DNA sequence: TCGCCTCGCAGCCGTCCAACCAACTCAAA
DNA sequence: GTTGGTTGGACGGCTGCGAGGCGA
C-alpha cells in the first residue's frame, strides 16, 4: 500500500467544498505543501501572499510518512489538483483519494475521483485520474509566531476597513489601535473607526487590545486580495515585532484562507 | 564559287561593342577605376597568349587553341590530297532537315539524290567519327514522314475517289493556308496509298481501309495534322523522320556503329565536295539507306571530345556582391575555364583559361598539375568581353566538342553567355552547332533545357541529383561526399576583390575555375552518363538529345509504334493496410513484388488492343477462361487473355525482361569494360520497363489509356489484400507454417505464435511475426514468398522476401524507422536533423532515436507503451525502462544552463536577404541581433551575410537594451526575436541561453518521432516528455530578502526534515 | 434615506486557428 | 514549397464593478 493516504468522502468532503467555494478559481495554480499535519496551500495574489491550511484532521483518513512533499497544483499546465474542490466541477462527486508513492526527491501523487451514481453507487471517474511528481526541490517561506494583536471584524466591519484602504501608493493607509482601545483605519480621504475590547455594529471583538500600535501600507492590494478571495469577514493579526511589520488577514466564514502583507517599518 | 549553303558563324568580324572593367587600366587614375567601358570599337578581335597576339577568327599554323576543323568560312584547311576512304563510321546523334533541290542545283549530287529533294525532301544527317577520329556526316535521302486517316470518313466528307484526288483537297488547303507559307505546293508532292489496318484502341475494333498519306516536310505535316480535316482523326502524324528511318530499315539504331554498303542497283554512297558541306566535319556523304548496314562486333565508342567547361561572372553595377544578370551590361563573364578530353581513353588533353584581362596562374597551381600529368594550362587573356566570348564559341565551333559537360551549365553558364551573346551583342548562333547554319541552338527554361544540334550536353548537376542523396549539392560538397576531396572555395565575394587587384590575383580566380572543371570532369568519368544515355538511345530507337531532354513518355511510344506496326495496327495522333502507428519489437518481414506493374500487365495481358468497354465485345468468348472482367472506377472492363489476342505492352515487357535476363547472364563471364557496357546495358532496359505503367496513365500523354493505368493499380490493390488474406488463412498457426516449412521448428520464440500484415504500401507487405525469431525468418521468408507466389498470381508475377527489421517503428504511411537483422538501421520519410534546428536538439534527437532502437530496455518499455491507449499514460507510471530515455533529456535540459557548455552547439544562423530596413517583419532573431551589434560597441556588421545567433534568457539586462536604433529608419515579456544574441557577445559575457526556447525545440523534434508510441497524439507525447524535467520552486529574491526580514520561515530548501516539519506546524498555528 | 446584496455587463486574458512574411532554396557568380 | 515565428482576431471561461431594487 502507499505510504501517504489522504481520503475525503461524506462529511469531511462536504465540509472541504463548502471551504473551496468562495475561493473560486482563486487557489487552482498553486504549491500544494503536504506532511504529517496537513496540506498547506500556498499562492500569490496581487503580489501578497496567500495561504489556505487544511489540517490532517479535516481529512476521512490522512496518512504520511517521509519528508514533507511538495507539488504544483497544475498538471501539464492544464488541469488543476484542486479544480475537483471547484462548487460544481463535478457535480455527483462523492470521494477523492490522494495516494502519495515512491522515495523522496521522486514521490509521485495520484488523485482518484469517484461519483456516486443511481442508487448510490461510487464509480470512479478513472479518465479523470491526475498524476503528480513532487519538487525535487524547492523553498517555500511560511508566516511563523503568535501575533501582536487579533481583532475579529464580521463582514459589515471588514467591508468597513476595505472601503477605508487607500486606492494606490500616493495615498497609503494607517492602522491604529489606541489606549482607549479605539481601533481606526484612515487615509487621506476617509477615515473609520471601532471600539476594540477583549473577548453595537462598531464593537469588534479581539485579544491583547490593549497593545496600541500604529502602522502604515502603502498598496491598495489589501482591498483587491481580499474581495478576489470572497472574505466574508476575518481576523485582523498584526505582527510587530519584526524588521518589517506585517497584518495577516485570516477568513472566518466556510474558507480558512489567509493572506499577509507586509506593513511599513515604524 | 564559295560555300553552295552560307555559313553563319563569324569568320571573320572588324568592328564590335568593346565592353571592359575599367579597373584592368592600371595606368589609369583611381577617379576612372569604378564601372565598365562600353562602347563599339572598330577593329578585329584579338586573343593574347603567352606574349604573342592573334585575331580571333584568324585560322593557320600558330593558333592557341586546338582545331578540328576542316573548313572556316568555306576555306578548305585539310592537307594536300586529303581523301580519306570511308568504311565502317560511329553515330552519336542523327539531325533532321530539309534540302530543296533548287538550292541544291550547284551542288554537284547524284541524281538520285536530288530527285528524293525535288521540289523539297528531308534529309536525315548522321553525325560521328570514323575510327580514325575523322569528323563524318552521312546525309541519308528518301525517308518520307507519313500519317493515316479512315479512307471512309475522308472519302465520305471530301467526296474523294481515288488517292489522286486526296493529294489535291491537301495541297489546296496549303495554297489556302493562313500568311501563304506553302503557295507554290501541289498535288505531286504527297503520295497517298490505301492500306488495311486497325486503330490499336479495343479488342472489338476491325481492320478498316485507311489512307497512308507519304509528305516530303515536317513542318507540311505539322500544318496538315493540326488544320486539314479536323473532324477526321489523323494517326501517327506526330511521328518524326528520324523515328520513320530507325523503325523502317530494321536493325537500325541511333547510337553504334555503321558501314557504307552497295544499294540496289549498285548504288554507292557519294561523297559530297567541301563546298557543299553542311557541316563542321572532315568527310560528308550522300546515300540512301539501302547504303547503310549495322557493323556488328563493333561497339567500343571512337574517340569523340568532351568538353568541360565553367564560367565565371562578375556583377558590375552598384553592389559588386548582387548576383549578375546577363541582360545588364555591366554584368560581365571574367573568365571560362575550358578542359578537353578524349572520351575513348578519358585522356584530358587541353587546359585552357579564357581571361578577360591579364592573368597569371599561381606558380603553386602550374607545379600542382605539372605532378598529376596534367596539361599545362593555355591561357587566353583578352581586352573585352566580347572578345573572349567570341573566342569561345570560335573554339566550341572549330574543336565541335562532340559531348559537353560542366555543373549546372543548362541552367546558368549556357543561357548566361547565350543571352550576353544574343541580347548584348548581336551574335546569330544557329551556325555554332555541328551545321554550319540555320541549326538549332537553343536554351529555353522549363530548371532549364539546351538543344544544340550536334553537341550532347550533360550537365552532371542532373546526373548527381539523380543518382546520389546529399545535404547539398554545390560542388564543393558533392566533390567531398563522391571523390572524397576535399578543397577550398574562392567566395564571388572574394571575387570583386582579387579581380581589382592584379594579374596575379585574377590568376588566383583561375585556378579556382581550372580546379572546378577538374572536378567535374572526375565525377563525369566516374559515372560515366553518356554510356547510359546511349544505351538508351539505343533501346528506346531515339537520338541521344532526345533521349537526355524528352520525357519518358517518347521511349516506350517509339518502342511501340515499331511493334504496333509489325503487328498490323497504327496509333491516333490526340484500407485495412494502412497501419497503426506504434512500435514493434517481433520481426516484420517485408514482402516485395519484383516489378509489380510490368508483371501485373504481362500476367493479365493488359493493353489497348486487348481492352473492352463492351459485353457484346467477349460475348463469343468464355468468362473467365478467355477473358478478364473487372471493375475499375465503377465500370465493367474487359481484357482479353493472350490466347485471344497478346497484349503489346506484354510483349514489350515479355522481350525485355528476356534481354535482361541474358545480359546480367553474361556479366560474370565478361571482361572488366565489357562489365561496365552490359551494366549500362541492363540497367537502361529497367528504365524503360518501369516506365510502362506511367506512359499508360499520362491524360493528354502520347497514346493515354487510363484504363489500362487504373486497371493495374486496381488488381495492385486486390493482390496485395489477397497476399494478407492468404497469409492470415494459412498461417494462424505455427503447425500450419511448420507443415509448410518444418525448418521452422527451431525458429520458435518463447511468446505466441501470431502473423499479421501491419502494413502494405503499392508493392510491399509488412508481416509481423510474433513468437519467430529473427535469424531464419529471412529465409523461411524467402520460401513462403515463393509458396504465396505459386498459390495465388500467375507468372512473371513474383513476391520475394526483401529485409527482416528486428525492430520497427511504424509512424504513418511511408514514414517508418526500423534495424534490419544485420543491425543496420534505416530510415523512411522522416528527417531527423533539420536544417532549421541548433547542433543541440539534432544529436539529442539521434541520441533519443539511437537509445529506442539500440537499448533493449528502451525498446521494450516502448512497446509496452502500445498495450494502453495513449491517455491512460497520463494517469499511471510509464512502463519500466523508459527510465533511460528521460535520462537523456534530464541531462539535455541541464546542458542548455550549463555555464561550461559550448554555445557553438546552440548557435542558429540566418543571411542578411536586404539591408533591414527594407523588411516588413521586422521582428527577426537575426534583425535583433544587426541592431545589437551596432548599439553596443559598434561590431563587425554584415550585408548579404550570415548572422550567427543564440537565444538567451531575460536577465533585465535584454530589457534594458532592447530599444534598437532601427527607430532611426516588446519593453516587457521579451519575443524569441527580441532575446536572440550575437554568440561573441553572449561568450564573452557568461550569459544564460534561453532554456525555455532549446527546451521546447528539442520536445518539439522528439514529438516528430515518437508521438507514434502515443497513438500519433503529439500533446500527450509533449505532456510525458515534459514529466521527466525536474520541477523546483523558490520565491523571487526580493520577494524571499522581505519575508525573511518579515519574519517568515523556511520550508524545504536545505533545511533539515526536522527544521521544515517544525517550520510548518508553526505555519499551520499562525495561520488557523 | 442609506446601506447592502445581487445581477448584469464589460474588460481581460489565455487558447487556438488561419494567414503572412521570410529564409533555405542553392546553386551557378 | 515548406515550415517557423508572429500577429491578429474569434471566443470562451472568469472576475470585478456599477447600478438598481428591496428592506430596515
Ligand atoms: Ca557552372
Ligand atoms: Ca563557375
Amino acid at each position: 500500500g502507499a505510504p501517504c493516504q489522504v481520503v475525503l468522502q461524506g462529511a469531511e468532503l462536504n465540509g472541504i467544498l463548502q471551504a473551496f467555494a468562495p475561493l473560486r478559481t482563486s487557489l487552482l495554480d498553486s504549491l500544494l505543501v503536504m506532511g504529517d499535519r496537513g496540506i498547506l496551500i500556498h499562492n500569490t495574489i496581487f503580489g501578497e501572499q496567500v495561504f489556505l491550511p487544511l489540517e490532517h484532521s479535516q481529512f476521512s483518513r490522512y496518512r504520511w510518512r517521509g519528508p514533507t512533499a511538495a507539488f504544483l497544483s497544475l498538471v501539464d499546465q492544464k488541469r488543476s489538483l484542486l479544480s475537483v474542490f471547484r462548487a460544481n466541477q463535478y457535480p455527483d462527486l462523492r470521494r477523492v483519494e490522494l495516494a502519495i508513492t515512491g522515495q523522496a526527491p521522486f514521490r509521485t501523487l495520484v488523485q482518484r475521483i469517484w461519483t456516486t451514481t443511481s442508487d448510490g453507487e461510487a464509480v470512479e471517474l478513472a479518465s479523470e485520474t491526475l498524476m503528480k511528481r513532487e519538487l525535487t526541490s524547492f523553498v517555500v517561506l511560511v508566516p511563523q509566531g503568535t501575533p501582536d494583536v487579533q481583532l475579529r471584524l464580521t463582514r459589515p466591519q471588514l467591508t468597513k476597513v476595505l472601503n477605508a484602504t487607500g486606492a494606490d501608493s500616493a495615498t497609503p493607509t494607517t492602522f491604529e489601535l489606541g489606549v482607549n482601545g479605539k481601533f481606526s483605519v484612515f487615509t487621506t480621504s476617509t477615515c473609520v473607526t471601532f471600539a476594540a475590547r477583549e473577548e453595537n455594529a462598531k464593537t469588534v471583538y479581539g485579544e491583547n487590545t490593549h497593545r496600541t500600535f500604529s502602522v502604515v501600507v502603502d498598496d491598495c492590494s489589501m482591498r483587491a486580495v481580499l474581495r478576489r478571495l470572497q472574505v466574508g469577514g476575518g481576523t485582523l493579526k498584526f505582527f510587530l515585532t519584526t524588521p518589517v511589520p506585517s497584518l495577516c488577514v485570516t477568513a472566518t466564514g466556510p474558507n480558512a484562507v489567509s493572506a499577509v502583507f507586509l506593513l511599513k517599518p515604524q | 564559287t564559295g560555300p553552295t549553303q552560307r555559313h553563319t558563324y563569324y569568320s571573320e568580324c572588324d568592328e564590335f561593342r568593346f565592353i571592359a572593367p575599367r579597373v584592368l587600366d592600371e595606368d589609369a587614375p583611381p577617379e576612372k577605376r569604378a564601372g565598365v567601358h562600353d562602347g563599339h570599337l572598330k577593329r578585329a578581335p584579338k586573343v593574347y597568349c603567352g606574349g604573342d597576339e592573334r585575331d580571333v577568327l584568324r585560322v593557320g599554323s600558330g593558333g592557341f587553341w586546338p582545331r578540328r576543323s576542316r573548313l572556316w568560312g568555306g576555306v578548305d584547311h585539310a592537307p594536300a590530297g586529303f581523301n580519306p576512304t570511308v568504311t565502317v563510321f560511329h553515330v552519336y546523334d542523327i539531325l533532321e532537315n530539309v534540302e530543296h533541290a533548287y538550292g541544291m542545283r550547284a551542288a554537284q549530287f547524284h541524281a538520285r539524290f536530288m530527285d528524293a529533294i525535288t521540289p523539297t525532301g528531308t534529309v536525315i544527317t548522321l553525325l560521328g567519327l570514323t575510327p580514325e577520329g575523322h569528323r563524318v556526316a552521312v546525309h541519308v535521302y528518301g525517308t518520307r514522314q507519313y500519317f493515316y486517316m479512315n479512307k471512309e470518313e475522308v472519302d465520305r466528307h471530301l467526296q474523294c475517289r481515288a488517292p489522286r484526288d486526296l493529294c489535291e483537297r491537301m495541297a489546296a488547303a496549303l495554297r489556302e493556308s493562313p500568311g501563304a507559307s506553302f503557295r507554290g505546293i501541289s498535288a505531286d508532292h504527297f503520295e497517298a496509298e490505301v492500306v488495311e489496318r486497325t486503330d490499336v484502341y479495343y479488342y472489338e475494333t476491325r481492320p478498316a481501309l485507311f489512307y497512308r498519306v507519304y509528305v516530303r516536310s515536317g513542318r507540311v505535316l505539322s500544318y496538315l495534322c493540326d488544320n486539314f480535316c479536323p473532324a477526321i482523326k489523323k494517326y501517327e502524324g506526330g511521328v518524326d523522320a528520324t523515328t520513320r528511318f530507325i523503325l523502317d530499315n530494321p536493325g537500325f539504331v541511333t547510337f553504334g556503329w555503321y558501314r557504307l554498303k552497295p544499294g540496289r542497283n549498285n548504288t554507292l554512297a557519294q561523297p559530297r565536295a567541301p563546298m557543299a558541306f553542311g557541316t563542321s566535319s572532315d568527310v560528308e556523304f550522300n546515300c540512301t539507306a539501302d547504303n547503310l548496314a549495322i557493323e556488328g562486333g563493333m561497339s567500343d565508342l571512337p574517340a569523340y571530345k568532351l568538353m568541360c567547361f565553367d564560367i565565371e561572372c562578375k556583377a558590375g553595377g552598384e553592389d559588386e556582391l548582387a548576383f549578375p544578370v546577363a541582360g545588364h551590361p555591366e554584368d560581365l563573364v571574367i573568365q571560362i575555364s575550358c578542359l578537353l578530353y578524349d572520351l575513348s581513353t578519358t585522356a584530358l588533353e587541353h587546359v585552357l583559361l579564357f581571361s578577360l584581362g591579364s592573368c597569371d596562374l599561381p606558380e603553386s597551381h602550374l607545379n600542382e598539375l605539372a605532378a598529376r600529368g596534367l596539361p599545362t594550362p593555355v591561357v587566353l587573356e583578352f581586352d573585352s568581353e566580347f572578345e573572349m566570348l567570341l573566342a569561345f564559341m570560335t573554339l566550341v565551333k572549330q574543336y565541335g566538342p562532340e559531348f559537353v559537360t560542366g555543373y549546372n551549365i543548362i541552367n546558368f553558364d549556357w543561357p548566361f553567355l547565350l543571352a550576353k551573346l544574343t541580347d548584348i551583342y548581336k551574335v546569330p548562333l544557329d551556325g555554332y552547332g555541328r551545321m554550319n547554319g540555320r541549326g538549332v541552338f537553343r536554351v529555353w527554361d522549363i530548371r532549364s533545357k539546351i538543344k544544340v544540334n550536334g553537341m550532347v550536353n550533360i550537365d552532371m548537376y542532373g546526373i548527381i541529383t539523380d543518382k546520389i542523396k546529399l545535404s547539398s549539392y554545390k560542388l564543393n560538397a558533392v566533390a567531398e561526399a563522391v571523390l572524397k576531396d576535399k578543397k577550398k572555395d574562392l567566395s564571388y565575394r572574394d571575387i570583386p576583390a582579387y579581380y581589382a587587384a592584379g594579374p596575379a590575383q585574377r590568376g588566383v580566380i583561375g585556378e579556382y575555375c581550372i580546379q572546378d572543371s577538374l572536378l567535374v570532369g572526375q565525377l563525369f568519368f566516374k559515372f560515366l552518363p553518356h554510356l547510359e544515355l546511349s544505351a538508351v538511345a539505343r533501346l528506346a530507337g531515339i537520338n541521344i538529345t532526345r533521349t537526355i531532354y524528352d520525357g519518358q513518355q517518347i521511349r516506350v511510344f517509339t518502342c511501340l509504334l515499331r511493334l504496333a506496326d509489325q503487328k498490323g495496327f497504327i496509333l491516333p495522333d490526340t484500407r485495412v493496410l494502412d497501419p497503426t502507428s506504434g512500435f514493434h519489437v517481433n520481426p516484420v518481414v517485408v514482402f516485395d513484388f519484383a516489378s509489380l506493374y510490368p508483371s501485373i500487365i504481362q500476367a493479365h495481358n493488359l493493353c489497348f488492343s486487348t481492352l473492352s468497354l463492351r459485353a457484346d465485345a467477349v460475348a463469343h468468348l468464355e468468362a473467365g477462361k478467355d477473358y478478364l472482367e473487372i471493375e475499375v472506377g465503377g465500370r465493367r472492363l474487359f481484357f482479353v487473355k493472350a490466347h485471344v489476342r497478346e497484349s503489346l505492352l506484354s510483349i514489350l515487357l515479355r522481350d525485355w525482361l528476356a534481354m535482361r535476363k541474358q545480359i546480367r547472364s553474361r556479366i560474370p563471364q565478361s571482361s572488366p569494360e565489357e562489365a561496365v557496357l552490359l551494366d549500362k546495358q541492363q540497367a537502361a532496359i529497367k528504365v524503360v520497363c518501369n516506365s510502362v505503367y506511367g506512359f499508360t496513365g499520362v491524360q493528354h500523354g502520347l497514346l493515354p489509356c487510363l484504363h489500362v493505368a487504373a486497371t493495374v493499380t486496381t488488381i495492385g490493390r486486390e493482390m496485395l489484400l489477397a497476399t494478407r488474406e492468404y497469409v492470415h488463412a494459412r498461417w494462424a498457426a505455427f503447425e500450419q507454417l511448420l507443415a509448410d516449412f518444418p525448418e521452422a521448428a527451431d525458429m520458435r520464440a518463447p511468446g505466441p505464435y501470431s502473423m499479421r500484415i501491419i502494413y502494405g504500401d503499392t508493392d510491399s507487405i509488412f508481416v509481423l511475426c510474433r513468437g519467430l525469431t529473427a535469424a531464419g525468418l529471412t529465409a523461411v521468408g524467402d520460401k513462403m514468398a515463393s509458396h504465396i507466389s505459386r498459390a495465388l498470381f500467375l507468372p512473371p508475377i513474383k513476391l520475394e522476401c526483401e529485409k527482416t527489421f528486428t525492430k520497427l517503428l511504424l509512424i504513418a504511411k511511408k514514414k517508418y524507422i526500423g534495424v534490419i537483422y544485420g543491425g543496420k538501421m534505416l530510415i523512411k520519410g522522416v528527417d531527423l536533423v533539420r536544417k532549421n534546428n541548433c547542433a543541440f536538439i539534432n544529436r539529442t534527437s539521434r541520441a533519443l532515436v539511437d537509445l529506442l532502437f539500440y537499448d533493449d530496455t528502451v525498446s521494450g518499455a516502448a512497446a509496452a507503451l502500445a498495450e494502453r491507449p495513449a491517455e491512460e499514460w497520463l494517469a499511471r507510471p510509464l512502463p519500466e525502462g523508459l527510465q533511460a530515455f528521460g535520462a537523456v533529456l534530464v541531462d539535455a535540459h541541464r546542458r542548455i544552463t550549463d555555464p561550461e557548455r559550448d554555445i557553438q552547439d546552440f548557435v542558429l544562423t540566418a543571411e542578411l536577404s536586404r539591408h533591414p530596413r527594407a523588411y516588413t517583419n521586422k521582428r527577426l532573431a537575426h534583425l535583433t541581433v544587426y541592431y545589437k551589434l551596432m548599439a553596443r560597441r559598434a561590431q563587425v556588421p554584415s550585408i548579404k551575410d550570415r548572422i550567427p545567433y543564440v537565444i538567451v534568457a531575460q536577465t533585465r539586462e535584454v530589457e534594458e537594451t532592447v530599444a534598437r536604433l532601427a527607430a532611426l529608419r516588446k519593453p516587457r515579456k521579451l519575443l524569441v526575436s527580441e532575446l536572440a544574441e550575437d554568440p561573441a557577445y553572449a561568450i564573452a559575457h557568461g550569459v544564460a541561453l534561453n532554456t525555455d526556447y532549446y527546451f521546447s525545440h528539442l520536445l518539439g523534434a522528439a514529438c516528430v518521432t515518437f508521438k507514434a508510441l502515443f497513438g500519433n497524439n503529439a500533446k500527450i507525447t509533449e505532456s510525458l516528455l515534459k514529466r521527466f524535467i525536474p520541477e523546483v520552486w523558490h520565491p523571487p529574491d526580493d520577494v524571499a530578502a522581505r519575508l525573511r526580514t518579515a519574519g517568515f520561515g523556511a520550508v524545504g530548501a536545505g533545511a533539515t526534515a526536522e527544521e521544515t516539519r517544525r517550520m510548518l506546524h508553526r505555519a499551520f498555528d499562525t495561520l488557523a
